[PDB]
């Protein structure tokens, strides 16, 4: 009785969701898409290599103009790159060298960073003094900072290692809402194209869909076996991809509320560090611990290429907003633009 | 004329191939074939493997390149000796013996650079991975600077073609004061290499014997010293058997009245270039990554 | 190129100059990771989000990083050594300290990182076994018929009962360490106290031997 | 009653996620295929781009 | 906040030597390239010299090369202009202009006040209009012309617009022929193409009068336009 009684109600409700998910599975997405021509053999070559970081690169982000790019490393320095002329626009020294994430404002006036210091620091790129100064420090997260993504010049959302995600207001500096429900540490985050929702995978092998305005969880997806290290959102906004430590990518659908595809191979045994889609959503670029990235046919679950140019762990991965290039960072202190 | 210098040196100008003449040309040709083949593998395994782009491997490639030159220079000597040495000129003769002087100096000089860098890394309290590459580039050029200078000084000025009173019995157009000056250079280099390699063994012995009885006990202490002494003895044994017979002959050409020196000079050049054949063997057999990438080439 | 893009590249080149002035100044320091529990006396071994303490011994700079499973332990993949502090006085939590040591030793990312083990509070261990009132035998049944201290060097003045207990606890942590690893990393066990000032020398000597045996390994001298 | 409150929070969360409007997977399979087909020419990584209109070279 | 305080100047004899210094405060002086621009008493602006960040690159006008020298003192937050062998054609007012060069940066933001000096294959910029009467509240367009195509192969058209109010130092309003500077309202709009440019002002309010200078930044030396004065009715 009591909690145990409530335990029977929780188990009964869990079976109802599973029964409803099984009812809608009239056909498999892989079975349905067995009528389209394959994407062929994707062959990408590293156009440029960005040098200057002196330790492992942990995060990277593309500007909305698809030309500027920010990266963070364990030196304690943020470098903004001109991805066309391999020029260093800025070099922002950080107070703490233990930084695991970095972001770029959609307007382009700000960058964010955070890590083991449990603080998201926001830097003003465009100041009258000609330098880069820190604008605000967002404190209130108990654990480390795993991800941070801007919604606009005043709103950012941070996922933390205290099993929570938070929405901040930079003008006030205070936490507006908090997103609770994850059991393990949240490791990734992905804002929807319409920005009204976002998704976050955690170490409890689950991914939750949140509503930013309401502030509570909408759907919960459980198909993985280990910690979900990376998450990314489909360009349409009705699906997302999860990359976990069990050497497998998965594709979940928001409307169907069910898993759609599994991206696995028997000769891959290492974890997945980063995932990203393409402009059309047909490709799925995912970095691994075996020092190279894989290109997956997102509709056919077949490999289509290998981005083998790094001699250490590929830690970050990003695709431009026009789909022209793929930037790949790794623990060998090198960033490579692929095309 | 060349026969003019060889007359007073007591040497012999062969007109036809003799039985002893083809004996030194039999093992002489096959020794070179190993020298170019083995040393070419080392400098291509470093280049095509991105894991080998390290300062210690740059000296290994430089030593392989310097030993590759020694086989090429010795290749030219075989085709221009015996019956082919009759029709040489003084300007051509000084290039023949000057080509082996710069290559064999560039081999001995690289072996001192590896001994110095190993002494630097071992005694420095920091990883070799987190090291700069400014030391190797500034030391590769000074190796070749001494190499070309040593091979060009006998060409101009320091030769006995201007003063025929003191000429070497083995190289007739070379002054005996230069043969001494090249024997001291290797005697100095080997002694420095012995002191550097013995100090490394003594340092590791000092550190190991006072470490603990609970870290790894004496089981891991014996394994390291047996492996370390195997590396130290092998590198020093190569320089002490492939150069000592050649070196003591050079001192046996100066201030040695009426001693048999022309008989041993033909085969003692085989020994000196035999070091170039087995230098890449003993400097790359320990590395498991080097052995793995060898099979991916052939 | 244009006159504006030529001047932009001149600014970029100056940035790389500053990226190497400080990058070359951080290659002469050694970074350590401090681990342990709350009752271990973790922050008292060296008397000099994430905390950091700096100390220098024999002109060598040391950076000790104390935070506060461990998903952030992969950030310390390139540290010089790991410092694990154990409270050997109490035996109720000694079992969870051994399982604490097992996860770090058999970690996937720390397979090449050596561990300096400080069995802290050895003063109270002597009082707990001389005045008795407790029995490791209760919590560890092997100590009931534990081999007497194996013939070895003991500390002068220590009782035979104290040296029996000290050698037993130290043997548990080296049994885990020698079971796996295949010689890629070594555990260095020490016995400290709350009034011990020599723990800076012991970290210096252990890191000197830590670097030495991997310099000799990547240079293929051994 | 911390466990009771925690169980009540989880029970109420499960009810909201259970009562949602779901669609057939065949409709979710067709929508993803219709998006990727309608944007095939817009993808430079999928369909090769001529080197003239290539910012990275 | 940002200030470029000038010093020196005055009446000097011809054939002598004078040193001009411009003191900088309120910004990171070490990361800004600096320029010297003079104004003749009856003419427009004229670029003189240029020193980069770290003094790694120096450019001179062909009319001052060999007798003028520009230097900066980063720790002291000041720069100097050594002027030797003066003549009667150097009587002008010298401005110190800061400029920073990276991707998306706007050079020629802040112009200091001038020092009144009283000595007792080039791209030309052409502005046909010189004096135009403009009623308040109306809209006018001011054009400029070039002898060379300012559009580069990277897609950047290097044309700049400045406004010299009567009795004040000129201020940048449009940079690279399309981008509005910070603090300049949306009233000003710049547009054009190769060797043809214009500046459109809509709903001309007060304090919009003065002289408008077009400038090229495609190659050194940088040449200004003659100017287009605006007068009240
Ligand atoms: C005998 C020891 C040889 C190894 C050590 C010295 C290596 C050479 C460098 C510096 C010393 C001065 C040059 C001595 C060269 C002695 C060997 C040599 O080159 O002999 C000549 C012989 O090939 C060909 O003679 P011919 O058959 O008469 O043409």
């Amino acid at each position: 009785s009591e909690l145990d009684q409530l335990r029977q109600e929780a188990e009964q409700l869990k079976n109802q969701i599973r029964d409803a998910r099984k009812a809608c599975a009239d056909a498999t997405l892989s079975q349905i898409t067995n009528n389209i021509d394959p994407v062929g053999r994707i062959q990408m070559r590293t156009r440029r290599t960005l040098r200057g970081h002196l330790a492992k690169i942990y995060a990277m982000h593309w500007g909305t103009d698809s030309r500027l790019l920010v990266s963070a490393s364990q030196d304690g320095k943020l470098i903004i790159w001109d991805s066309y002329t391999t020029n260093k626009v800025h070099a922002i020294p950080l107070r703490s060298s233990w930084v695991m994430t970095c972001a770029y404002a959609p307007s382009g006036n700000y960058v964010a960073c955070g890590g083991l210091d449990n603080i998201c620091s926001i830097y003003n790129l465009k100041t009258r003094e000609g330098n880069v100064r820190v604008s605000r420090e967002l404190a209130g997260h108990t654990g480390y900072l795993s991800c941070c993504r801007f919604l606009d010049d005043n709103q950012i959302v941070t996922s933390s290692g205290d099993t929570t995600c938070a929405l901040w207001d930079i003008e006030t500096g205070q936490q507006t809402t908090t997103f609770t429900g994850h059991t393990g540490d949240v490791m990734s985050l992905s804002l929807a194209p319409d920005t009204r929702l976002f998704v976050s995978g955690a170490c409890d092998a689950s991914a939750k869909l949140w509503d930013v305005r309401e502030g509570m969880c909408r759907q919960t997806f459980t198909g993985h076996e280990s910690d979900i290290n990376a998450i990314c959102f489909f360009p349409n906004g009705n699906a997302f991809a999860t990359g976990s430590d069990d050497a497998t990518c998965r594709l979940f659908d928001l409307r169907a509320d069910q898993e759609l595809m599994t991206y696995s191979h028997d000769n891959i045994i290492c974890g997945i560090t980063s995932v990203s889609f393409s402009k059309s959503g047909r490709l799925l670029l995912a970095g691994y611990d075996d020092f190279n990235c894989n290109v997956w046919d997102a509709l056919k679950a077949d490999r289509a290429g290998v981005l083998a140019g790094h001699d250490n762990r590929v830690s970050c991965l990003g695709v431009t907003d026009d789909g022209m290039a793929v930037a790949t960072g790794s623990w060998d202190s090198f960033l490579k633009i692929w095309n | 004329s060349i026969a003019f210098f060889y007359n007073r040196s007591g040497k012999h100008l062969a007109t036809e191939w003799n039985t002893v003449s083809k004996l030194v040309m039999g093992l002489g040709i096959t020794v070179c074939i190993f020298i170019m083949l083995a040393n070419l593998l080392v400098m291509v395994a470093i280049y095509v493997n991105r894991r080998f782009h390290f300062p210690i491997y740059y000296l290994m490639a430089n030593l392989a390149a310097a030993d590759f030159f020694a086989g090429l220079a010795y290749f030219y000597l075989m085709f221009n000796t015996g019956p082919n040495t009759r029709r040489l000129t003084v300007s051509t003769w000084l290039l023949r013996q000057g080509l082996i002087d710069t290559s064999l100096t560039a081999s001995v000089a690289n072996l001192l650079a590896i001994a110095i860098e190993r002494h630097i890394t071992v005694f420095r309290m920091q990883l070799h991975t987190r090291m700069s590459n400014r030391r190797v580039v500034v030391v590769i050029v000074v190796i070749w600077t001494m190499a070309i200078v040593m091979g060009a000084i006998p060409s101009v000025g320091w030769n006995c073609i201007c003063d025929i009173e003191n000429c070497s019995n083995m190289a007739p157009l070379y002054s005996d004061s230069y043969l001494v000056f090249w024997a001291i250079f290797n005697l100095v280099t080997f002694v420095v290499m012995v002191v550097l390699y013995a100090h490394i063994f003594g340092y590791v012995r000092q550190r190991t014997m006072r470490m603990s009885r609970h870290s790894s006990g004496p089981r891991r202490n014996r394994d390291t010293m047996m492996s370390l002494l195997k590396t130290v003895v092998i590198v020093l044994g190569a320089f002490i058997i492939c150069w000592t017979p050649g070196l003591v002959l050079l001192l046996l050409d100066v201030c040695c009245p009426q001693c048999d020196v022309l008989a041993y000079e033909k085969f003692f050049l085989l020994l000196a270039e035999f070091n170039s054949a087995m230098n890449p063997i003993i400097y790359s057999y320990r590395d498991k990554e080097m052995s793995a990438t060898f099979r991916q080439i052939l | 190129v244009s006159a504006e893009d030529k001047a932009a590249a001149e600014r970029s080149k100056m940035i790389d100059k500053n990226l190497r002035e400080d990058g070359e100044k951080a290659r002469r320091t050694l970074r350590l990771l401090l681990l342990g529990a709350d009752n271990s006396g973790k922050s008292t071994i060296v008397k000099q989000g994430i905390f950091e303490t700096k100390f220098q011994v024999d002109k060598v700079n040391f950076h000790m990083f104390d935070v506060g499973r461990r998903k952030w332990i992969q950030c310390f993949n390139d540290v010089t050594a790991i410092i694990f502090v154990v409270d050997s006085s109490d035996y109720n939590r000694l079992q969870e300290a051994l399982n604490d040591f097992k996860s770090i030793w058999n970690n996937r990312w720390l397979r090449t990182i050596s561990v300096i083990l400080f069995l802290n509070k050895q003063d109270l261990l002597a009082e707990k076994v001389l005045a008795g009132k407790s029995k490791i035998e209760d919590y560890f049944p092997e100590f009931a018929r534990y081999t007497t201290p194996e013939d070895a060097t003991p500390e002068p003045g220590e009782d035979p009962r104290v040296t029996r207990a000290k050698y037993f606890i130290r043997k548990e942590f080296v049994d885990i360490s020698t079971a796996s690893g295949d010689g890629r990393h070594i555990c260095y066990p020490h016995f400290t106290c709350a009034v011990d000032t020599e723990n800076a020398r012991r970290i210096f000597n252990d890191c000197k031997d830590i670097i030495l045996q991997m310099n000799l390994r990547e240079y293929n001298l051994v | 009653t911390a466990s009771i409150a925690q169980a009540r929070k989880l029970v109420e969360q499960l009810k909201m996620e259970a009562n949602i409007d779901r669609i057939k997977v065949s409709k979710a399979a067709a929508d993803l295929m219709a998006y990727c087909e309608a944007h095939a020419k817009e993808d430079p990584l999928l369909t090769p781009v001529p080197a003239s209109e290539n910012p990275f070279r | 906040d940002v200030q470029l305080v000038e010093s020196g100047g005055g009446l000097v004899q011809p054939g002598g030597s004078r040193k001009l210094s411009c003191s900088a405060s309120g910004f990171a002086f070490s990361s800004f390239g600096m320029h010297w621009v003079r104004q003749a008493p009856e003419k427009g602006l004229e670029w003189v010299a240029y020193i980069s960040s770290g003094s790694g690159t120096i450019y001179y006008a062909d009319t001052v090369k060999g007798r003028f020298t520009i230097s900066r003192d980063d720790p002291k937050n000041t720069l100097f202009l050594q002027m030797t062998s003066l003549r009667s054609e150097d009587t002008a007012m010298y401005y110190c202009v800061r400029s920073i060069y990276y991707y998306g940066s706007s050079p020629f933001d802040f112009w200091g006040q001038g020092t009144t000096l009283t000595v007792s294959s080039d791209i030309v910029m052409t502005q046909a209009t010189s004096s135009v009467p403009v009623t308040p509240g109306e809209s006018v367009s001011i054009s400029c012309r070039s002898s060379k195509s300012l559009l580069h192969s990277n897609g950047n058209t290097y044309l700049y617009w400045f406004l010299q109010r009567p009795g004040q130092s000129p201020q940048l309003l449009i940079y690279r022929m399309s981008n509005l500077a910070s603090g300049v309202p949306d009233r000003f709009s710049g547009s054009g193409s190769g060797t043809a440019f214009t500046l459109t002002i809509s709903r001309l309010e007060a304090e919009d009068v003065g002289v408008y200078y077009c400038m090229q930044h495609l190659e050194y030396p940088l040449t200004f336009g003659a100017g287009t004065k605006l007068e009240l009715k």
